[PDB]
């Protein structure tokens, strides 16, 4: 709890000691990489590989294992390149930029809701419904589906997450049952009657088995609601948290994209991701020996201050913004232009059409460890 | 018959996570030479042991335990 609050300090005491930290949190053993140059270091050395979240052979969640291991988050050579390049297409900044108008659209439609309230909850009244809006949009999710599909995101967030539990994987297999048989019948239809979207795309084709492209929809779709959310939440509340800055961006909107870049290493909607050592490997002076778990603590290595001087000042002026929010190497965020654009557009539009934005004022942290997701961000307006 | 003593409370756990008749696991058995617990069998068994004990064991003094025994001392002795 006190740890969700403020993870930083933490992070700060583990720097401290070694910027790859030796030790054992919730039960798992392993090196605590705070350090930005060893993260960065870490993440570009393919010999730090990937790895099933669950143990490889584990059978008690054979569905939810199943879908896991398929997804290319979790693939090596040369299965990753395959599955990443295939996905691609729909995450090209030029691809990426089309989506724009959509987003504009959704983005004025969501705020005509609430306009005359005076009142709004961020997540539930607008983060959540853009990002889910956008993203079934470019699967190719019907609107019928789209509540379903949230379900299923919030329940397999949990289950790679340090926080996770026998229940919570229990229920991560009940929902991988069901996502997997409906991206399958949806597949069915657009083999039958392709149309233009993502699971069209990936049909087309070098080639993808009908269950590789249904559990890269269910990835894609994970990531377009849960960390997109909380960057737009984050941002938000970060902006509100420090008014001179808020004011800076009301008067300036260009300062947008600087703006959101900053809030992204400040509160770094994702907070972990982790590699295992496929031999001995020397870094840092310390040695990683074969087998061993490595974590790498994005919002940790986010607050070095040998790379941000003063980082934990919340600075919108930052400039470059090195951060590694977005990972680093073979596997650095597929949509990142997405992400960027939809938090840019939700931001800005909000600033303008809320002139008198203000916090409803105590902030709650979902449960997760992995990811930095507020519960709820009520606000008062106009 | 009787209450469920700690042993068999903590056999019925470790049989019922690892598939295992409550009976054929022995004090002396390893976790997992003997029985066969990966990397997400030890986890889940010590949460459970959590629950089931109403106790908090850290990291450290759940690596020392590699036999059901040890694991019957820990409760025992907290
Ligand atoms: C709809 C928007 C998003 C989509 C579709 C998306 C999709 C993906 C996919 C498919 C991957 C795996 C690529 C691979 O393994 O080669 C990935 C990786 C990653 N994503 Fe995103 N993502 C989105 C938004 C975000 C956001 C907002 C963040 C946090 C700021 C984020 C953080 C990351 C990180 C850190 C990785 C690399 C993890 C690792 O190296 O293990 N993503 N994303
Ligand atoms: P054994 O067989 O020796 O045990 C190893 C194993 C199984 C890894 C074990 O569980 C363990 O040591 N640790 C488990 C904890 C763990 O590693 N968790 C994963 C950490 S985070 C991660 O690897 C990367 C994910 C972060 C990227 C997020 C960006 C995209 C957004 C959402 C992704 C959704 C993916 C969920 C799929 C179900
Ligand atoms: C209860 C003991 C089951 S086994 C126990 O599991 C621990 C937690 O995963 C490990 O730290 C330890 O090495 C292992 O012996
Ligand atoms: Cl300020």
């Amino acid at each position: 709890s006190e740890f969700l609050k403020n993870p930083y300090s933490f992070y700060d005491t583990l720097r401290a000691v070694h910027p790859i930290y030796k030790g054992s949190f919730l039960k798992y053993p392993g090196w605590y990489v705070t350090g930005y140059e060893e993260t960065a270091a870490i993440l570009k050395d393919a010999r730090f590989k990937v790895r099933t979240p669950l143990p490889e052979s584990s059978t008690k969640y054979q569905d939810l294992s199943h879908v896991q291991n398929q997804m290319m988050l979790f693939q090596n050579q040369p299965d990753h390149r395959r599955l990443r390049t295939l996905a691609s297409g729909a995450f090209t900044p030029r691809t990426t930029e089309s989506y724009q108008p959509y987003i504009i659209e959704t983005v004025h439609h969501l705020l005509d809701q609430v306009q005359g309230k005076k009142k709004m909850e961020v997540i539930s009244d607008f983060a959540f419904p853009l990002a889910s809006f956008v993203i079934a949009n470019i699967i190719g999710v019907p609107e019928e589906d789209r509540e379903q599909l949230k379900e299923w995101a919030a329940s397999l967030i949990q289950t790679i997450d340090f926080t996770r539990s026998r229940k919570a994987l229990t229920e991560g297999n009940i929902m991988a049952v069901q996502a997997m048989a409906y991206f399958k019948e949806l597949i069915q239809k657009r083999k039958r009657h392709p149309q233009q979207d993502m699971i069209s795309m990936l049909l087309k084709g070098d080639k993808l088995t009908e269950e590789e492209a249904a559990s890269t929809c269910i990835l894609l779709a994970i990531a377009g609601h849960e960390t997109t959310v909380n960057l737009i939440s984050n941002s938000v509340l970060c902006l509100l948290q420090h008014p001179e800055q808020l004011l800076k961006l009301r008067e300036n909107p260009d300062l947008i994209g600087t703006a959101v870049e900053e809030c992204l290493r400040y509160e770094s909607p994702t907070q972990m991701t982790a590699r295992v050592a496929s031999e001995d490997i020397d870094i840092c002076g310390v040695t990683i020996r074969q087998g061993e778990q490595v974590y790498l603590l994005l919002g940790a290595a986010n607050r070095d201050p040998s790379i941000f001087t003063n980082p934990d000042v919340f600075d919108i002026t930052r400039s470059p913004n090195p951060h590694l929010s977005f990972g680093h190497g073979h596997h650095v965020c597929l949509g990142s232009s997405l992400a960027r654009l939809e938090a840019q557009i939700a931001i800005n539009t909000l600033l303008q059409r809320m002139p008198s934005l203000n916090l409803a004022d105590e902030w709650r942290y979902r449960p997760l460890f992995g990811f930095r997701a507020l519960e709820e961000l009520p606000v008062t307006f106009e | 018959s009787h209450m469920s003593t700690i042993e068999e409370r903590v056999k019925k756990i470790i049989g019922e996570q690892l598939g295992v008749k409550q009976e054929e696991v022995t004090n002396n058995a390893s976790f997992v030479e003997d029985l066969g617990a990966d990397s997400l069998d030890t986890v889940e068994l010590v949460m459970a042991l959590e629950e089931e004990f109403d106790t908090e064991i850290p990291d450290e003094e759940a690596e020392k335990i590699t036999t059901v025994q040890a694991a019957i001392d820990y409760i025992n002795g907290h």
